[PDB]
């Protein structure tokens, strides 16, 4: 599917801390991006991971594109030090080769 | 406000103004930022609706606290409700008023009592041992609770003497922020409420659906004596239009 | 496949050059459809080369026909005259009029297949993204072939023993059937209702497991351990998973690779095991077996195993996020009561006697050390919280400070205490404390330290918490195990107010499909029988043809029961492309009896009591049209068993496809040829 | 054609400096973006141009 993936660092925060200033402001923002299906996410003792997928039938450059607007739109809010960078142009499945 | 040509589309404008935001960002001054508006218009204004509390228990302010951390949060999960705003009411805020005259005796000047209050509401633990029998993640306190640890704050450390704390200098309090808007309802006095605005291209009548939907399985959640009374509905003039051009094709 | 119609095709016709004229219908239709799909941008994969190979008999048949019939008509004129006298004017002549009186119909029943298996584009999402290449070019094959057949056949056609038995064994059933055509339709209706049995054995899936050359191996365990531990416990299990002969390599690896797309913490296994190739082992040992002795040899108590391919596993992992193919996600807005019940669900699931494992998250599984720094005291030496907490951030931590750089390269820096310091909680409380009054003090002077319980990761979808419960079943099928749970935690387990229970994984998208097809009949049929009166003109042919579908759905299913499949999509799609090939032969056998009654009886009638000369044109609609429905069948079986015993890679979906029109094409077109002309002198009566 | 400019300033770095740290995670990056043909890119004393 078309999915985007936020991935935001807080600096040694607690699961809940984070959950509360980063995660939830993210996860209930991304739910009114238009044509987004679901929005998935979990914080960590240091990170939190949001993953927006979005309906069928959508550009996977317009969902980015259209993410990158609600992000700068939730910037305003989170903490100091806190910044969301947007993910990859790749998704899980796109693990092709693998060396040692 | 900047309004395009004829035949746009609404988000590649937007996707068009960014780019010039990012461009023009490089001169504004020091702490200055430009934020872009939301997904909606001034048209969007969908459904209104008001907290009453006809019970003279619940404050000013507590109504409009319990609007943005509550409702603000239950109605913008809504599909196609590009924002929930909220009018009148009261903001709590910590208001720390200083003595001059209690101040000059101490000796003490303003910029280290901000430096010393903006200095003390960090949490961060980034450490990790091993118990020696699995992991153990490491915390770290700091977030400002309550009143009182207003008043257990230190300015100035005295060498082995009473050091000056908060409450020597500046007495704590709690009062309103600045209002920015007030609400009314017919004659009865000042109430908070709720505003939702649609987003720009999408069908009015199921959002006002899901929203009034919504706030009728919340009416439990609310504390006893608040209710909400819709001042603003759009819904009956599309139900009313309907009815009328399918009579008159009738007819 | 080419080579097997071909050589049907020469053996019926007993003809190289007609056998040559029928098969070169296939060569060109792979271009057209190579073509079109290289304008609309698609690529060769399974789905493609799958949708070909399924309609090579069917864009075959329509040409073998029109050969079949030039030949006897050729054969008649020939039959008139006197030999060695002929030219191209006349044998041109004749060969226009014989595919002309036989064109359109075949014309129409190629249309029929091609716009009664376009319905099928209405799936959406993943089996939507799977199945819409397979359906592009099996379109886009036929009406190439449709589009040869009625410009380009007809000219290579002028340019360019068996018949006898199947002759002897069809003469006394015809006769015996048309002598009374009612119980015929009652041993019919018997025959169609008998479906009865084999429906509840067959089992029920989303997708067949389509096996690679790789597999992955994903254990749940609880987060409680040290990266020491963890890497020993990934040595040791990589070394056992490497004692299988059927392994060639295995890379295991804990934690996350330094990307955002790799989420997972420490504590979290994942391998992959490169199996050698197939063809380096005893030639009875599957790729369960295989699972089953990985199983067997690698318990390892501490860890819930899990055996799943790659991609098939990353992409339930985006789809959804479960990674094992079943999963129920308990839901609300309190952690211990959704832990509560996760733990509840977890405990009944293991008692399915279908179900292998059964694992729960847990929320509140995170150990915590919290120093709850007094301010009072803090404040009592003159240190404000942040200089109290930089002895535990910087000193017991070691967050970073900075990065040098060295040409391109940058490395970070680190800031700590030694080790002796962080050794128990009880060494924490004799942290040494430099405080701004330049004393020395202890950490339990200013602060409180305990050791307490909470969350260690938080989930939520939708923006509300939920824990997700992974299931492992390999032996029972999954509707089966689906329903049994769903059973058991509605009956020995209790709900609570503000929490739900949803399944999800491979379920959600087997319901969703279900319902599709379960909507997208009615427009193959209306679409069947739009077709139909398009041809014949009169709703009652169309109707008598049309009920021949039932007898393909029945024997589509029995030999479903008979092969060991399980019903998923693919057997939808497989019974979707059945039903347009049965109507083509219906429509092929109800055209020859037409023309047939249509010649010579339409004289006697008008005196009643006269129906000896009715039976004989019947008798002639099934000697002069016995080769041609016997082809057409033929073709279509040959044209299909290799795919159905193929045994190599992907050929699970295309097995699976294909079971269902090979199951149906044999107990419609043999039912069909005695339900028809009993129907057919019925309706003329 | 169509050509975007990426300039940057690093106030003060000799041109090495500014085009392992600057220029070169530009260059290097720029190169994958959808349907990039070719990227150009040159560091002087203070700026850096892609």
């Amino acid at each position: 599917d078309v999915q985007v993936i936020i991935k935001t660092s807080y600096p040694g925060q607690a699961p809940q801390i984070v959950e509360n200033q980063v995660t939830y402001p993210l996860t209930t923002t991304m739910l009114s991006v238009p044509g987004a299906k679901t929005v998935r996410g979990f914080s960590q003792f240091g990170d939190s991971y949001v993953y927006v997928i979005f309906e069928d039938g959508t550009d996977p450059y317009w969902a980015r594109s259209r993410v990158l607007e609600y992000l700068n739109q939730v910037q305003g809010k989170l903490p100091a030090g806190v910044s969301a960078e947007l993910g990859p142009d790749a998704t899980g499945v796109g693990w092709i080769y693998e060396y040692a | 406000y900047v309004i395009f040509e004829d035949g746009t589309d609404p988000y590649w404008a937007r996707s068009r103004v960014l780019e010039y935001l990012n461009q023009v960002q490089g001169k504004l001054p020091a702490g200055v930022s430009a934020e872009l508006g939301p997904d909606a218009t001034g048209v969007g204004w969908i459904y209104e609706y008001a907290l009453v509390d006809r019970s003279g228990k619940h404050d000013l302010a507590d109504l409009r606290s319990l609007q943005d951390w509550f409702l603000k949060y239950e109605l913008k999960t809504i599909p196609d409700v590009a924002e929930v705003a909220s009018v009148g009411g009261v903001v709590k805020e910590y208001q720390v008023v200083i003595d001059p005259q209690r101040l000059a005796q101490y000796g003490i000047s303003l910029a280290e009592v901000k430096s010393a209050l903006d200095a003390s509401n960090q949490e961060a633990g980034g450490s990790s041992i091993e118990l020696a029998e699995a992991e153990y993640m490491v915390r770290a306190s700091g977030y400002l609770q309550t009143l009182d640890d207003f008043n257990h704050i230190v300015l100035k450390a005295s060498e082995n003497g009473v050091p000056v704390y908060l409450r020597d200098v500046a007495k704590v309090q709690i009062g309103p922020e600045m209002r920015r808007g007030i609400a009314e309802l017919n004659g009865e006095g000042e109430v908070a409420g709720g505003v939702v605005i649609l987003r720009s291209g999408k069908n009015a009548r199921e959002v006002i659906a899901a929203v009034k939907d919504k706030l009728e399985t919340l009416k439990s959640s609310l504390p006893e004596g608040v209710e909400i009374v819709t001042t603003y509905d759009r819904s009956q003039l599309i139900d009313r239009a309907i009815d009328n051009l399918s009579g008159k094709l009738l007819e | 496949e080419f080579i097997v119609v071909a050589v049907v095709c020469a053996l019926f016709l007993w003809h190289v050059r007609s056998a040559l004229v029928a098969i070169i219908s296939l060569p060109l239709g792979l271009c057209i459809a190579f073509i079109v799909m290289h304008f609309q941008g698609l690529n060769a994969n399974i789905m493609s080369l799958g949708g070909i190979a399924i309609a090579v008999g069917a864009m075959v048949d329509a040409a073998i026909v029109m050969i079949e019939n030039a030949h006897k008509r050729l054969e008649e004129w020939q039959h008139q005259h006197p030999d060695a006298t002929l030219d191209n004017k006349t044998r041109w002549q004749v060969i226009t009029d014989a595919s002309v009186e036989v064109g359109p119909a075949l014309f129409i029943s190629l249309l029929i297949i091609t716009l009664s298996f376009i319905p099928i584009f209405t799936l959406e999402g993943q089996e939507g993204r799977l199945f819409g290449p397979l359906a592009f070019t099996k379109t886009y094959a036929m009406a190439g072939a449709a589009l040869l057949a009625i410009v380009v056949i007809p000219i290579l056609m002028g340019y360019w023993p068996l018949n006898r038995f199947l002759i002897r064994v069809y003469h006394p059933l015809l006769l015996k059937v048309l002598h009374w055509p009612k119980t015929t339709l009652l041993v019919a209706a018997l025959s169609v209702l008998t479906v009865l049995w084999p429906l509840n054995k067959v089992g029920g899936e989303f997708l067949p497991q389509i096996n690679e050359g790789d597999l992955l191996y994903m254990p749940s365990t609880l987060p409680g351990i040290s990266a020491a531990e963890a890497a020993s416990m990934l040595q040791k299990t990589d070394k056992l998973i490497m004692s299988v002969p059927e392994v060639a390599r295995v890379f295991g690896k804990t934690g996350k690779a330094e990307t955002a797309t790799d989420s997972a913490p420490l504590e979290m296994v994942e391998t992959t095991i490169q199996l050698k190739p197939q063809e380096q082992w005893r030639p009875g040992m599957t790729m369960d077996k295989i699972i089953e002795e990985l199983d067997n040899t690698v318990r390892l108590p501490g860890l819930a195993n899990l055996w799943v391919p790659p991609i098939r596993n990353r992409i339930d992992m985006l789809s959804t996020g479960i990674k094992s193919p079943i999963g129920i996600k308990v839901s609300g807005t309190v952690l211990a009561d959704i832990d509560a019940m996760a733990e509840q669900i977890e405990e009944v699931a293991r008692t399915v006697p279908g179900v292998a494992s059964a694992l729960a998250e847990r929320l509140e599984g995170g150990r915590y050390i919290n120093v709850e720094i007094n301010r009072e005291k803090a404040a009592r030496y003159g240190m404000t919280v942040a200089d109290v907490q930089l002895f535990v951030t910087s000193a017991v931590g070691g967050a970073m400070v900075g990065e040098t750089v060295e040409g391109i390269a940058r490395y970070p820096i680190n800031l700590r205490y030694p080790q002796s310091w962080r050794d128990s909680p009880q060494a924490l409380r004799q942290l040494p404390i430099l405080t701004p009054m330049k004393q020395q003090i202890t950490l339990a002077d200013v602060a409180d330290i305990k050791v307490s319980t909470g969350p260690s990761m938080l989930k939520t979808e939708n923006a509300r918490p939920t824990s997700w419960i992974y299931i492992d079943a390999r032996d029972r099928d999954m509707v089966s195990v689906v329903h049994d749970l769903q059973k058991a935690i509605a009956e020995k387990v209790q709900l609570k107010p503000g929490t739900s229970v949803a399944f999800s994984g491979q379920f959600e998208l087997l319901e969703r499909a279900n319902h599709k097809l379960k909507l997208m009949v009615p427009m193959t049929l209306m679409i069947i029988f739009v077709l139909l009166y398009l041809a014949f003109r009169r709703v009652g042919e169309a109707l008598l043809i049309i009920s021949s579908v039932p007898f393909a759905l029945v024997g589509g299913i029995w030999l479903l029961w008979w092969m060991g499949f399980h019903l998923s999509v693919a057997t939808g799609t497989g019974f979707i492309a059945l039903a347009g090939v049965a109507a083509e032969f219906g429509v092929v056998m109800l055209m020859y009896l037409r023309h047939a009654i249509e010649a010579v009886p339409s004289l006697n009638n008008p005196q009643t009591f006269s129906e000896q000369k009715l039976d004989e044109a019947l008798y002639h609609g099934a000697v002069l049209r016995v080769r041609p429905k016997a082809m057409t069948v033929a073709v279509i079986i040959a044209g299909l068993l290799p795919i159905l015993w193929g045994t190599g890679a992907g050929s699970e979906v295309m097995s699976r496809i294909a079971a269902p029109m090979i199951g149906g094409m044999i107990t419609a077109p043999l039912l069909s040829l005695f339900i028809i002309p009993a129907a057919y002198k019925l309706m003329w009566l």
